[PDB]
Formats: structure tokens, C-alpha cells, sequence
């Protein structure tokens, strides 16, 4: 949150936080109510945006269900599914916290060499981002749609 | 350091669960809190100087602390005192922004005690200090965000013991 | 560190001794077994990233371990945990090719043991997990070369305990 | 031993063995053999190569048996031969490990201020290593010889 | 004192002191007599020395101990007495150990912070020293008042 | 650290005093006795390696301890030794300089004790030849001065027990 980002900021360098901290934290607040609703979506559908974006993800992506991939059966698939519900999870933590920070510590740092050591195909699991993503946009307004937007962005971008 | 909403994520997160009504609500009432939170802070910013003045004459002066002898004495140490006052002062205001004290166990507390004990620093008399810039900071924010800085200024005390 | 020609010196020259007739036997064992430990090490240097991935999927994952709430929790502590395993198999193999376990002590274990309990590490978990890749490296080196592998993996095993 | 000083330079760089490094041990223990005899031979005739070279020591450098000189009498004539066996012995760990580094790690680390403090003259020192490189190649093979050579010069150029 | 000085500069080079340091070290012993009498003067004086130079401070501003003033009524002038004597006696330890580094240590570390927090006014205090170094003087030599003066100005110059 | 003229000045100061009779009259013991000092400090510094060379001669070597297998076999171990006794003497003379041993609690003596044990120095066969060097030292600067000396080498000797 821009709160303890702000306080970290202000201790390194031996002060009290900026009238212009200060103000940011304020309006950060102001903000909470449209950012909780926002996670609200999300969780409540959250069964229905990771059903669909695994569907339309097999569409794209076929070889991870089929022989000699990743997601190759009912166990592989439903733990596949198992992770896009995790970062699902991940992603509404993001929202109410204001930043992508909750994404990063528990579900990006290190992402590359967990996925590599499994073998699991890591621009598939962006493209199941992209395709959650999708789904979880049309069940927002074009505004909340559009501020939900950048924490699947990054996901999707820092999926490396 | 965790602050109110971050903490709540990682006891949903330690359970793998989505933020629930309890969750929820948890941080609905940090946001509704946030406004009073940034007002007690700036007015604490701005008399930070003279808090810790007022809270030093009421416990410290004019005692043994002060006089030839003491752990005041000599000008380097009654520097260093107000000076730990000061951190006192500003982390808890840092504690009290953020609606959760895991700042004052990480960069205030963490190994504090024992150094106090090393250089001789009197915990008792550092502890009524701190008591004392309660009192006078409440006087200061008012009765709800005096409470609320007294959570953290009472916090940095048990760490001390 | 040793290996296994400098430790047979420093224990002659401990006795300020020239080398006699079982400390040149010693040496000779050790130059007899000189390309097996080169081989092996090469294979295993081959599939370093596998050996791991077999060890892990065969003792640690679909487990309490890799929830939420455990160790190997959060993708930093999947990689963290995986990061030692890659340790251990690298000195591992340090420690076949000198034919003597000193480097695990000089800078593997030290104050390895505190640091697990410190942070939370689960110490049996670990210890699964390195015996899980003792069978995995075994199978891929062969007997005699598993076999000596296997005193390092124990070594590093009982120093974690 | 070139593979102590290996697996050193490996870890520093988080890696296992080059295959250059691993080649380069497996050429090392193929001369275990050679360097064994080398050693055994040294270490048979030790008693030999001490004694002469401490009898054409002193024939180069009467001064330090003479009056005012730091071996002068039977005990520190002694003490001076008991110097010469401590650095063949020292040469023979050398020549098995394939390198000096047993002769820095226990006789040449710090070896001025022992020999300043005693007063010993240390070029009169390197000169006894002389004399026994001398003595000690003429029990060897020319080709043993000159590998030996390079031990016995190490300690000579170090003797500083 | 020059002793603990050169001392601390001997051993940060790893090394005895050097002939100019050990007589300067001479010199300094030598001069102790001469600079224990200078101290023994200002001590057998200070509760007049301080009086007078008081009064000469409230002249000089009267703001001090008038409503308003950080030194205002009985107590609060009796307390600025008391800490220009805390300088008189630390300045008499200065003299004794040759340099003004006892001054320093026990009351000039961190001053501004202590007075600034009081409110009482650093200036204000650097002329009470220099009134207490026109009241010394007096009661010493030419020789004495200009050696001693060093000491007093020290302390003028570094009230900031 | 302190010399003896700063030591009587916190003495006073802790107090709150000025300097007294008994104070006056200690500085003026040491001034008058600051010359025998310095003399002996040339003295001392225009010997070190001799006293140190003698030092040893007289209580370690031609012992277990120079033979392999003591603490003083191998070149790195006896130049180690004999560094410890140029430092010994170089401080001891600090110390007899300032007329006081604060510096040797101060940079000497400091965790010696532990870094002895952890290493496998004899700290007896170390105080051994201290009281050696004491010796060599006294029959070198005089009796008066070698009383002097020998209360730092003492110092030290009591801090490694
Ligand atoms: C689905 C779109 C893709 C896919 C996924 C897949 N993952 C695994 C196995 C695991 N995944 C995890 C994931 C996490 N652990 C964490 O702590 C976090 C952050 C919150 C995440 C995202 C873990 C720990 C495992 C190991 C199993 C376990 O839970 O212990 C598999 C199974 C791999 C196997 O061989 O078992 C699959 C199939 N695979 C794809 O191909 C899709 C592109
Ligand atoms: C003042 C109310 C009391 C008091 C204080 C006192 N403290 C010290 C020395 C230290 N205090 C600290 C504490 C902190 N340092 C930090 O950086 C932080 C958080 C950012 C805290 C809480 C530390 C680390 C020291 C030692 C290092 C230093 O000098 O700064 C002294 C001086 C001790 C000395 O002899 O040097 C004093 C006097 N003493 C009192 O009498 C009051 C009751
Ligand atoms: C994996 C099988 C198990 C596991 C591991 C785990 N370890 C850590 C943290 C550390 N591990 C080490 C170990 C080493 N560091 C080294 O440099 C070397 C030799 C070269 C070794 C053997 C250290 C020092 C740490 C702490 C520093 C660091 O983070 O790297 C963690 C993370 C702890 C945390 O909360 O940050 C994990 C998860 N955990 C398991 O569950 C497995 C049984
Ligand atoms: C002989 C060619 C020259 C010579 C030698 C000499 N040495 C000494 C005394 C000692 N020499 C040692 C040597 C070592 N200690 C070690 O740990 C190692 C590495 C393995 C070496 C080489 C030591 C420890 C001593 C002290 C005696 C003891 O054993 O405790 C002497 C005697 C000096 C004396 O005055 O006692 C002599 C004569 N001297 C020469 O002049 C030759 C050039
Ligand atoms: C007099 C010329 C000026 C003046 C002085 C003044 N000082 C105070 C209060 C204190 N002064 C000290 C001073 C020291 N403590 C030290 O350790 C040292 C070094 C040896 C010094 C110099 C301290 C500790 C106090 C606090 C009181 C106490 O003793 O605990 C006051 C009173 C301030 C008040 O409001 O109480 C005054 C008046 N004030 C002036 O205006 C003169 C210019
Ligand atoms: C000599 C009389 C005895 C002896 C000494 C010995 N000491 C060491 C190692 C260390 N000695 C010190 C001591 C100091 N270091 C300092 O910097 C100072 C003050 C300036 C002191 C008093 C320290 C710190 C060490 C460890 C670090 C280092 O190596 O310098 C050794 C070597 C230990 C080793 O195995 O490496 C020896 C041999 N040993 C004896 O047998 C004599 C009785």
C-alpha cells in the first residue's frame, strides 16, 4: 500500500511524511470503497472467470492439454486451473491494497524458476491472465474494468 | 512492515482464502479511519519539536537524570535522549498512519532493550518519558487520535520491558 | 577446504611426519578413483536442474508444504527452497570430486542448522527432500558413484540435525 | 591441489567444474602415479640429501658456522639440519599435491619475521634449499628431476 | 590530553610515537605546573567569576531575565548561573589536559540540540562565556590570561 | 581511552566538582613523573624486536609448542605469535605512556579471552612468555620503570585468564 510505501520513504530519509504523502494517503482512502467493490466482483465470480479463461485458454494453447504437455490430464488441468484461481486470489489482494506490491511478494518473485523447475510453459500461464482478465472485464464497468486493467497487465507482463 | 490492510491480505493469504465479510470489513473500517489518521499526523509533524520539549520538563529535568552522574549528563547524552524521543515520536506516528505496530518491532524495538542495557540507558525512566509524550500529544490530536497514538506509545514501552 | 591429498598431508604433517606406507596407500586409492568422481560429477552437472525436479515432485510437492501456510508457500519460497537443493547437489558434487566433506563445513553448514529454525525452514522436510535426491542421483551415476555421493548427501543430512 | 583450487574458483562462481577443470583433474591423477615416486624417492634418501647439502652449505657459507653465526655449535648446527628435513619433508607434500601450495600453507607464510626474529640469515636458508635441490635431483630421472626442480626454486625465490 | 592524542595516532599507524610526538609528550609534563595554577585560580574564583559575569550578561540582555525571557525569575536565573558554572569548571579541565577536547566531550557534543529544545538562546550563552573570560582574566597574568584564553574563545566560537 | 589526567578529570566531572587537593596533587604526580615515562618508551621502542626475540627464547621455543602439532608450528603460526608479542609490548608501553590501562580493556583485551579459546591459542603458554617479556623489559629500562611496565603486562596477562 501507497501508506507503507510512503512511511518507508519518509523513514529513510529521517522525516515525517510530505504534506503531498499525507494528501496521497488521503485520497488513497477516499478511494477504498470503489476498490473494494471492484475485489467484491471478483471474488464472488471468481469460479466463473476461471472456469471460462481456462476454457478459452485450451483454445489457444491446446498443446498444454494435450500429450506431452504441461496440463496433460484431469489432475494437471485442475491444478493448472488450481493456479489461475491463485492468481485470481493474488489480483484482488492487489486491488484493495491500491498497487500490485501483495502480487509481487507472493506470487512473481521467484515465478520464473518454480514454473521452469516444473517444466510448466510460463507464456501460457500469461496468456491464462489475459484470458481471466477478459472475463473478469466484462462484469466491471468501463471504469472499474479499466482500473482493474493494470494489475492484470502486470502480471501478465512480469511473466517471464 | 505490514499497515492495516496489508496485514489483514497475509492472514487471508497464510488460509489461501479470498478476502471475506470479516476481511472486508476490516478495512472498510481502516479506510473510514484514514482521514482522522493523516489529520493527527500532520497536526503531530508540526509541534513534533515542542511535544517532546513539554514531555522532557514534565519527567526528566531537574532530576538525578540530568545532574552530574546521570544518564542525561553531559551534553552528548541529553541530545542523544531527546534524540531517541524524537524516533519515538515519529515511528509512532508512522505505527498510527499506518493502523499497525509491525514498524515499531522491525526498526524501533528490534534489539533496543538490550542495547539500553549495554550503555546503561534507565529503561524506567525512558518508559515515563515516553508516558509523559502521550499525555501531551493527546492534549495535542484530541481524545480519539490521542487513544490511537497511545496504542503505539504503550507498544514501544512493553518492548522496552 | 581438503580434499582428500591435503587431508592426508596435514595429518602427516600434524606428526611432522614424511608420508609412510599408509598415508601414499591413501593417495593412490584416491588417484585410482580420480575419473569416476570426473564422470560422475559430469553427468551430474548434465541433469542438475532434473535431479532437483525429480527430488522435489517426489517428496515435497501436492503436500501441506507447498499450500498456503507452508514453507514452500509463495513462489520466492518455492525458489528459495529449490535454490538450496541446487546448493546441496552442487557442493554435493564439490565434495565427491575432493573426495573429502570439509567444504561442506567450511561453507554448507555453518551456522546452517540456526538459520532453518530462525526463518522457519522445516528441517525434516529438507532432509526428505535431499535423501529424495540421493535415490534420484543414484540412479542416474550408478552404484559406486551413488554410492559416494550418498556420504555427502548424509553429511549435509546430519549437519541439519 | 589443482583440485581444491578448482572447485574454489567453481563455487566463487556458483557453478560446477568447466570441462576444462574436470578435464584438467582427470590429467592430474593420471601423474598421481609419477609424482608418488618422485616424493617416495626424496623421502627415502632424506637423511642423505639433508646431510650433504648441509655439508656443502657450509662450505659456501662458513660464516654462519663459524663464531657469531647463527648455527655455530653442534646443537645449532643441529637445529639448522633439523631446518633443511622440515623443507624436504615440506617439498615432498608439494610434489604429491601437484603444486606448492603445502610448502606456502605451513613453511613460507610469514617465514621473514620467524627467521628475522631468530636472526637466522634467510639468503643462507635458501641457499641450504640449494644445496639439497642439488643433492636430491641427482637420485632422480632427468625428466623427474626437472619436475622436481620447479619445487625446490619455488622455496629458493620465496625465501625472501 | 596530547598524550592520549598522539597515542591514538601512533596506534591507528600501527606503530611506537614518534620522537616529536614523545617530546611533545616532554614538553607537555613540563608545562603542567604552570596550567594546574592557572586551573587552581579559576577554581578558588569561580563563585565570583560566575556572579559578576552573570551581571554583566544581563546587562548585555536584559531580554533574558525579563518577562518573556528563557532566564526569567529567581529559579530560571539561578539555573543559567548554574550552567555557566558547569562551563567554568569544564573549561578548568581543559586547562589541565592542555586542549579543550574535556570541554568538547562533557558540553559542547550536541549543545544546539539541548538548548534549542530548552528555547534558551546559544548566543546569549556564548556571551555569558565571553563575560566569564573578561572576569578570568583579571585575575591572572599577561601570560596566563592569554593562555587561558584560547580556552574561553574555544568555547565562544563553537556555541552555535 | 583515558590517560591519567582525563581519568582524574571524569572522576571529578561524574561528581560534578571541581578539581580538589586529591585531584591537583594526582596530576602533578603524573607530571613529574612524565619524563621517566617518555624515556623509557625510547628505550623500549629502540628494542621491541630484541625484547620480544629474548621473550621467546626464554619460554617457548625448542618446546612442544614450536614442534608439529603446537600452536606455534608452521611459519604463520610463529609470526602470528610473535606479532601478538610486538603488540603486547607496543600497548603495554600506550598504557605506561598515559599512566593508566583503559586502553588495553579498549583495543587489546577486548574479546581476546574468547578469540584465544577459538582458535586453540595457550593462553597460559601466552601469559608465560608475557611474564617473560616483563622480565627482558625490567632488566632494560630500570627497576622504576620496569615496576611500570610490568603493571600493564600484568593487566594484560589478568584479562586472558
Ligand atoms: C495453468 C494455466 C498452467 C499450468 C499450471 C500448473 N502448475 C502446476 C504445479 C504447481 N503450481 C504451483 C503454483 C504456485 N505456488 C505458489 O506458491 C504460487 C503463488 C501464490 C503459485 C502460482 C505449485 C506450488 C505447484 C506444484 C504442485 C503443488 O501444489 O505442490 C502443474 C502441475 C505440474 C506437475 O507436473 O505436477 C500445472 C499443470 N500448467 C500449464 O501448462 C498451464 C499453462
Ligand atoms: C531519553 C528519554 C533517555 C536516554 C536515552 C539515551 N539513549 C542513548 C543511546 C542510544 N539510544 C538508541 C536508540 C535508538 N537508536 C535508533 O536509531 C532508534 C530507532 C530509529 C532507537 C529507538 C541507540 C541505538 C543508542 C546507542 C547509539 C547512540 O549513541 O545513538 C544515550 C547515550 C548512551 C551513551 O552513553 O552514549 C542516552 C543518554 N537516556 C536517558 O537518561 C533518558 C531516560
Ligand atoms: C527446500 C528443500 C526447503 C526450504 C528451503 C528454504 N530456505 C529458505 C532460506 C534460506 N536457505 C538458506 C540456505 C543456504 N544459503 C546458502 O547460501 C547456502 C550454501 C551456499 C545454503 C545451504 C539461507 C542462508 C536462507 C536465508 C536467506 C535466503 O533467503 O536465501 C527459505 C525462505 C525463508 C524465508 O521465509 O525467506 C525456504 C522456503 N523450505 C522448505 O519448505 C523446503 C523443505
Ligand atoms: C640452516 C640452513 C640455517 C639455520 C637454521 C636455524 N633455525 C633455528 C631455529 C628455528 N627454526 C624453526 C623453523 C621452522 N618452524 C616451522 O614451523 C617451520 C615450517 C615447517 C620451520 C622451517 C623454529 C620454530 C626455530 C626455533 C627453535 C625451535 O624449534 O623452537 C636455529 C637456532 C636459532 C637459535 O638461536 O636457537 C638455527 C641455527 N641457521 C643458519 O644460520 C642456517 C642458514
Ligand atoms: C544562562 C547564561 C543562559 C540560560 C541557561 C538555562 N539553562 C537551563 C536549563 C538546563 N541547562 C542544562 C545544561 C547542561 N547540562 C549538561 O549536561 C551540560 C554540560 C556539562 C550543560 C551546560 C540542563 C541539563 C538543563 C535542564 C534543567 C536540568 O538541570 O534538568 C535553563 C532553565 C530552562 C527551563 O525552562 O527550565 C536556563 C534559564 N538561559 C538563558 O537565557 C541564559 C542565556
Ligand atoms: C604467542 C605468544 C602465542 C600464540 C599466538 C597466536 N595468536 C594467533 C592468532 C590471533 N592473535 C590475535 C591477537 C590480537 N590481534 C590483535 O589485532 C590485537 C591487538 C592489536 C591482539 C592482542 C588475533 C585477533 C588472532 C586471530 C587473527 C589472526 O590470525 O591474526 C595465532 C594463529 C591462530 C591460527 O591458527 O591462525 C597464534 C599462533 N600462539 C602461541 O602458541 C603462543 C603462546
Amino acid at each position: 500500500s501507497i501508506v507503507t510505501k510512503s512511511i518507508v520513504n519518509a523513514d529513510a530519509e529521517a522525516r515525517y511524511l510530505s504534506p503531498g504523502e499525507l494528501d496521497r494517503i488521503k485520497g488513497f482512502v477516499t478511494s477504498g470503497e470503489r476498490r473494494l467493490r471492484i475485489a467484491q466482483v471478483l471474488t464472488e465470480s471468481r469460479e466463473r472467470i476461471v472456469k471460462q479463461a481456462g476454457d478459452q485458454l485450451f483454445q489457444k494453447r491446446p498443446d498444454v492439454v494435450s500429450p506431452g504437455g504441461n496440463a496433460y490430464g484431469e489432475e494437471m488441468t485442475a491444478t493448472c486451473l488450481r493456479d489461475m484461481d491463485y492468481y485470481l486470489r493474488l489480483i484482488t489482494y492487489g486491488v484493495v491494497a491500491g498497487d500490485v506490491t501483495p502480487i509481487e511478494e507472493i506470487g512473481l518473485v521467484g515465478v520464473r524458476e518454480m514454473y521452469n523447475s516444473l517444466g510448466t510453459p510460463i507464456p501460457a500461464v500469461a496468456e491464462a491472465v489475459r484470458c481471466m482478465k477478459s472475463v473478469a472485464s466484462s462484469l466491471l464497468s468501463g471504469e472499474d474494468a479499466a482500473e482493474a486493467a493494470s494489475y492484470f497487465d502486470y502480471v501478465v507482463g512480469a511473466m517471464q | 512492515m505490514q499497515d492495516a490492510i496489508t496485514a489483514v491480505i497475509n492472514s487471508s493469504d497464510v488460509q489461501g482464502k479470498y478476502l471475506d465479510g470479516s476481511a472486508m470489513e476490516k478495512l472498510k473500517a481502516y479506510f473510514q479511519t484514514g482521514e482522522l489518521r493523516v489529520r493527527a499526523a500532520t497536526t503531530i509533524s508540526a509541534n513534533a519539536a515542542e511535544i517532546v520539549k513539554d514531555a522532557v520538563a514534565k519527567s526528566l529535568l531537574y532530576s538525578d537524570i540530568t545532574r552530574p552522574g546521570g544518564n542525561m549528563y553531559t551534553t552528548r547524552r541529553y541530545a542523544a535522549c531527546i534524540r531517541d524521543l524524537d524516533y519515538y515520536l515519529r515511528y509512532s506516528t508512522y505505527a498510527m498512519l499506518a493502523g499497525d505496530p509491525s514498524i515499531l518491532d522491525e526498526r524501533v524495538l528490534n534489539g533496543l532493550k538490550e542495547t539500553y542495557n549495554s550503555l546503561g540507558v534507565p529503561v524506567g525512566a525512558t518508559v515515563q518519558a515516553i508516558q509523559a509524550m502521550k499525555e501531551v500529544t493527546a492534549t495535542l490530536v484530541g481524545a480519539d487520535a490521542g487513544k490511537e497514538m497511545g496504542v503505539y506509545f504503550d507498544y514501544i514501552c512493553s518492548g522496552l520491558s
